[PDB]
RNA sequence: AAAUUGUUGAAAGGGAAGGGCAUUUGAUCAGACAUGGUGU
RNA sequence: GGAAUACUGCCAGCUGGGACUGAGGACUGCGACGUAAGUCAAGGAUGCUGGCAUAAUGGUUAUAUGCCGCCCGUCUUGAAA
RNA sequence: GUUCCUGCCGAAGUAGAGUUAAGGUGCCGGAAUACACGCUCAUCAGAGGCGCUCAAGCGUGUUACCUAUACUCUACCGUCAGGGUUGAUAUGAUGCCCUGACGAGUAGGCAGGCGUGGAGGUCAGUGACGAAGCCUAGACCGUAAGGUCGGGUCGAACGGCCUCUAGUGCAGAUCUUGGUG
């Protein structure tokens, strides 16, 4: 049954296993947000982009150094 | 200092904490006899020669009686019997831990033999296994 | 303490016995069990038949197997496993007939029901709820019997053997001279 | 032979899967279960690693963890305690 | 830390290209392996000046590999390029294992085609050492098939399985298990999203994949084979839900695991090596293994297209029809096609009338697996969907266009047609059914006036072979008329790439204002 | 248009289809240290 | 007369075997000892040894074999019943 | 009738270790089928299931043993309270940090989150290289209401965010209608 004790370590809370919380973001200007933080954050491409603008954001994301949660995400399947 | 700081480093605290000399148990005494329960002689019988400051003890079979050659052996993973010989014969001052990094088995095999001839059928001990038969329930088997 | 216990009913509760085999299953061990027939229940044998009618297996050893199966958790994984691991059979067939059968002290009746009780013998029961097998079985039983007292026969020869071997084993030094010594 | 172990009985969970309860052939007091405390269990082709932890009843019945808890069908199934680490 | 300057990076190429060490090899590869993992992660280099790093890159890339060839020349044997033994390989082997995998991250990280030429070339330069390791071996071929999977540009995807095929060859023994598995396992999951755009690309993966199996015979067969059956397994797998009562696992909508494009790309693949290994001029007077294939692949198509005769997947048909088309074209072998098609001629689509006609696009039967439910019942879907039946008879009875047995080949077929066309409403579809009618039934008497005066019976396979050889195909009634209907499709298929490559050229003018 | 009924086709199964459990045999997929440096 | 033992109670008396926890992240404090310098068990674990991968293994899926259950609601124990 | 999730205050919590009350130690089920007394087997014997009768039935004592929302220690999550911190913090002084106490709670009362629309402002937001809607025994996140992504479906526009304004899912009855016996 759920309940407060159940609550997560603040130090861990909102951690994916790779260790980077998820960050949404829509745009070039959004990724550059996250130019250094590239240990505490990763992308996440939203699900409204078209196709040719993600390319871009993962070209982008790759020179930034900036890890993507979602790649070949509607350029590959699954 | 050719690249700043890329976020931070966090220094470890100052650790309290000092490593002191191993306080061996009791039974382990210098010419006692060892069971080994594990390794590529386990269960086979072996003499006790002398503790090294790495906390590894250290055994000769002796390799001419059993085939077990000086070697270094972890203390939890031997028993010790009752019975002993008295290692005054071999002086065991040269090999040390750097040294593990045939002439001297040689050397500490004599000595060795020497004082095993007195004790009847130690050889005969010393040559055969150990290994638990049926019924044996170790708590009470007296080592 | 062996790859296989081999129990006799006889003398036996259903119960008490049922319980410790269902134990020793869920352990691992395999038992098997024979001459169920024979089996005892406590009360009279009115209650023990309306029991099993109220139930309605006929043969004593379907149920032996019922009582037994009321203690293992059968419809798990684990409850079947021990279920394989079950024998059960009236009479004694082969092998186990050339085999020696334990006894467990804790479901014997002469050790459990007091004296001046009405108790129920599981093979009167198995025939009047239907098993029309009991006087088979019998006859088996009685030449198992002839068989036993041939069997007692060479054993007691054989306990003689065995006698005038320690004899001549305690002339020998080196046993004397062992345990004087040590052990 | 080259047994310098005694094959023991996994029985069942803790009642928690983390606990195991060890029986242990030749050990029908605590006293004697003392003794075993401490030392390393192997179940066994695959094999988990474990240890002794602490005596369980008046029967000789011990308790053990191991690294990954038992896969709960091996109630009954043999099971090996070493004698290292010795403490004798 | 040694901070790189452009002094130490001309002293490392300096002593380069004369007398160098293997101090000098580890040095240069460690300020590699800095200069690639800068982004991605106690490193004796440090990287600042932008000429130094380009240099670093430069020197490495081009004249590394130089260098590891001059201290340890590999020698061809047997036309492949093998080390010899000595201490040296093996130290020089242990630098070109500390340089792999900055090549590897490289190569996925490559982004245009000159890049790309590069990153291959210094890897084919060290080939004969990385053979040595299945680590980098497997994730080599993994990475640049990963490269030829997923470049949009068609002279990188050519780039890297030129590379494929150049080192391949030479070897074989190593990675011609994992060339084939990697490439066609990116054909099951790793698949481009199909449209208009991907087409050509797409196509070059399955014309260049092919290629590749059919290089080694033998093993080519033993890896088909088993993928092959990899997807019989879904095929049958569906077929059982879908049949069987079990709430398991969508029993209602199984088709979505099975009626998917990178199926439909598998099977079509597969078609392709098959025609391919198949062919009158490879297969030279000479067997085979592949051609023992064509039974269980035709099995496999023809199961799925009989899986669901719906409209809402009349598309996926249509493609699995031209790819038996083309392996009975290329092999020789006698399809049945034709039940399938008539089989279809009694659905709601092309025998009712048109419910709707809001005016939508053309349905790109090409390029599409879907009806997307919009179209169903609609005056531009029928009209389409014929405009596609009909084209498909066309072909497949223009395969046998020639034969002496085409008369009977069509008897069959002329009977049901009229059969439907006396009975079916619609008037378009009786207007196109019947044109190819009254062809097939000239054809036929063509072939009978020509087959008039033979003398040799059916059993003579040799003359049966040799009947016409002279004529062209398409000069017969059924060419002559369907081939001008291939042209009236490929041109159109032209203006639409030729229309669709310009839009993007126009949108690329906006963002250059933008 | 749902809901409903009927013919035809495919599959499984047994008098119902049917599940859960155990064993058996298989098939198929993922599975880093690209370990920082030195030495001949 | 001489005491011993038993019991109760105290010890800032020694020594052995277990089990769980290793939370904190430059230093600061109370201290202890050190001739002294420094060291430590003193405001939360450090050290030594060994191995460290086509593995350790993990997932999915399919048959055959047998065991149990087997109209539905409620009810029920902890759960089928 | 019930009243999205979580938390809080109050008449008359999560995880590891140990201890323990009430209880229990034939098996399902973890614990002695242990001991020591007095009894009772009655055609009303006598107690979850199977079972039990020199008891596995009673009363009377002894230990041992099993273990819970109970107690102790630690770590964690929440509420509360007391604090530190600016000639500025290496992150919103409504921030960060330190220390401690509590978490059952019926009646009653209060707060914080999730979701649904309306409007204003805003993201030089998103979109045929596929917008909104719906499904998704898939991945990630949150204690949860749910959120994000992937896929499917869909095929032309809509969403995120600050503010004010409306506004969260079920139960059951009288029966009614159509349709089927
Ligand atoms: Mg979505
Ligand atoms: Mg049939
Ligand atoms: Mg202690
Ligand atoms: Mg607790
Ligand atoms: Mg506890
Ligand atoms: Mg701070
Ligand atoms: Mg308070
Ligand atoms: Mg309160
Ligand atoms: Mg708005
Ligand atoms: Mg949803
Ligand atoms: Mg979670």
């Amino acid at each position: 049954q759920p309940k407060i004790g159940y609550g997560s370590n603040k130090k861990t809370k909102f951690l994916s296993p790779s260790g980077h919380k998820t960050f949404l973001v829509a745009n070039v200007k959004d990724l550059e947000t996250l130019t250094m933080h590239t240990k505490t954050y990763a992308a996440e491409i939203a699900h409204n982009i078209s196709a040719k603008n993600r390319v871009v954001i993962l070209a982008r994301a790759k020179a930034l150094g900036i890890k993507v949660t979602n790649p070949k995400g509607r350029l590959a399947l699954e | 200092p050719k690249w700043y700081p890329s976020e931070d480093v966090a220094a470890l605290k100052k650790t309290r904490k000092a490593a002191r000399p191993q306080k061996l148990r009791a039974s382990l005494v210098p010419g006692t006899v060892l069971i080994l329960l594990a390794g590529r002689f386990r269960g086979k019988r072996v003499v006790y020669l002398k503790h090294l400051e790495d906390n590894t003890l250290l055994i000769s079979g002796p390799f001419k009686v059993n085939g077990v050659p000086l070697r270094r052996v972890n203390a939890r993973y031997v028993i010790a019997t009752s019975t002993k010989v008295s290692v005054e014969g071999v002086n065991v001052e040269k090999f040390n831990v750097e040294y593990f990094a045939v002439e001297d088995q040689k050397v500490v095999d004599k000595a060795l033999i020497a004082e095993i001839k007195k004790t009847p059928l130690l050889k005969q001990y010393l040559s055969a296994s150990f290994s638990l038969k049926n019924g044996d329930k170790p708590h009470m088997l007296k080592f | 303490v062996e790859p296989v216990v081999v129990i006799d009913g006889k003398g036996h509760l259903v119960g008490r016995l049922a319980s410790v085999v269902a134990k020793q299953l869920l352990n691992g061990q395999k038992i098997v069990v024979v001459r169920a027939e024979e089996l005892n229940i406590s009360g009279e044998f009115f209650r023990n038949k309306l029991k099993y009618h109220d139930f309605l297996f006929r043969a004593p050893s379907r149920i032996f197997y019922k009582a037994l199966r009321g203690m293992v958790s059968h419809k798990t994984a684990r409850g079947k496993a021990a279920l394989e691991r079950l024998k059960v059979f009236e009479g004694i067939p082969p092998p186990y007939d050339k085999k020696k059968r334990v006894v467990v002290p804790q479901a014997l009746r002469v050790l459990r029901l007091k004296p001046g009780r009405k108790y129920t013998t599981l093979g009167k029961l198995s025939t009047s709820v239907g098993w029309k097998y009991e006087d088979v079985v019998a006859k088996l039983e009685a030449k198992r019997k002839v068989s036993s007292a041939e069997y007692y026969a060479k054993k007691r020869a054989f306990t003689k053997k065995v006698a005038s071997a320690n004899a001549t084993a305690a002339e020998s030094d080196v046993a004397k001279q062992l345990a004087a010594l040590g052990y | 032979s080259h047994r310098l172990y005694v094959k023991g009985k996994h029985l069942s969970y803790q009642r928690n899967p983390n606990v195991s309860l060890i029986k242990i052939e030749g050990v029908a007091t605590p006293q004697d279960a003392q003794f075993y405390l401490g030392k390393r269990i192997a179940y066994v082709i695959r094999v988990m690693w474990g240890k002794v932890t602490r005596t369980h009843g008046n029967s000789g019945v011990v308790r053990a963890t191991f690294r990954n808890n038992l896969p709960a069908k091996t109630f009954g199934a043999s099971v090996r305690i070493f004698l290292y680490p010795s403490n004798i | 830390k040694i901070e790189l300057s452009l002094k130490l990076v001309r002293k490392w190429k300096k002593q380069l290209h004369d007398s160098p060490s293997l101090k000098l090899l580890r040095n240069i590869i460690s300020a590699f392996k800095v200069a690639v993992n800068l982004n991605k992660e106690d490193y004796k280099y440090a990287i600042t000046d932008e000429k130094a790093f380009h240099e670093l890159m430069f020197m490495v890339l081009k004249d590394v590999p130089q260098a590891i060839q001059k201290m340890a020349p590999y020698k061809i044997v047997k036309g492949a390029r093998t080390l010899p033994n000595g201490g040296n390989v093996s130290r020089v082997s242990s630098i070109v294992k500390s340089h792999a995998g900055s090549l590897l991250i490289l190569l996925n990280d490559i982004t245009n085609t000159e890049t790309a030429a590069l990153v291959l070339h210094s890897v084919n330069e060290l080939m004969p050492y990385l053979l040595s390791y299945r680590r980098i071996l497997k994730e080599l071929i993994k990475s640049i098939v990963g490269v030829w999977s997923t470049t949009r540009e068609l002279e990188t995807q050519i780039a890297s399985f030129a590379f494929l095929i150049n080192t391949t060859k030479e070897f074989k023994k190593s990675m011609l298990e994992t060339t084939l598995k990697t490439t066609y396992s990116t054909f099951i999951k790793s698949c481009r999203k199909t449209n208009m755009r991907s087409m050509p690309l797409i196509n070059f993966q399955k014309n260049s994949a092919a290629e590749l199996f059919g290089i080694d015979e033998v093993l080519g067969y033993q890896v088909g084979f088993e993928y092959i059956r990899q997807l019989a397994i879904h095929l049958r797998n569906t077929m059982n839900a879908t049949t069987k009562k079990s709430s398991k696992i969508n029993s209602a909508e199984a088709y979505k695991i099975v009626y998917n494009w990178q199926f439909c790309h598998s099977l079509d693949f597969w078609s392709r090596v098959l025609s391919f290994a198949c062919q009158p001029e490879k297969e030279n007077g000479s067997e085979s293994p592949l051609r023992q294939l064509i039974y269980p692949l035709v099995q496999v198509t023809l199961g799925v297209i009989r899986l669901i005769p719906t409209p809402q997947f009349f598309p996926l048909r249509f493609y699995l029809i031209k790819s038996l088309i083309r392996l009975s074209q290329n092999s020789g072998v006698f399809i049945p096609i034709y039940p399938l098609l008539s089989e279809i001629l009694t659905s709601t689509a092309f025998t009712k009338a048109p419910k709707k006609s809001p005016n939508l696009a053309a349905f790109d039967f090409e390029h599409n697996i879907k009806c997307t439910q919009a179209y169903l019942n609609t005056k531009i879907y029928q009209e389409g969907l014929s405009e596609q039946f009909v084209d498909l008879l066309g072909d497949y009875f223009a395969l046998y266009c020639k034969n002496i047995a085409f008369p009977e080949l069509v008897t069959p077929v002329i009977i049901s047609l009229r059969r439907y066309i006396k009975t079916s409403t619609n008037v378009k579809l009786n207007k196109r059914l019947s044109t190819v009618v009254e062809k097939l039934n000239q054809n036929s008497t063509f072939i009978q006036e020509k087959r008039s005066d033979v003398e040799f019976g059916p059993t003579n396979k040799s003359e049966v072979s040799r009947f016409l050889n002279d004529v062209a195909w398409n000069k017969t009634p059924l060419g002559s008329y369907v081939a001008v209907q291939r042209e009236v499709k490929e041109e159109k298929a032209r203006l639409m790439r030729e229309s669709m490559e310009e839009q993007d050229k126009e949108r690329e003018t906006e963002e250059a204002k933008l």
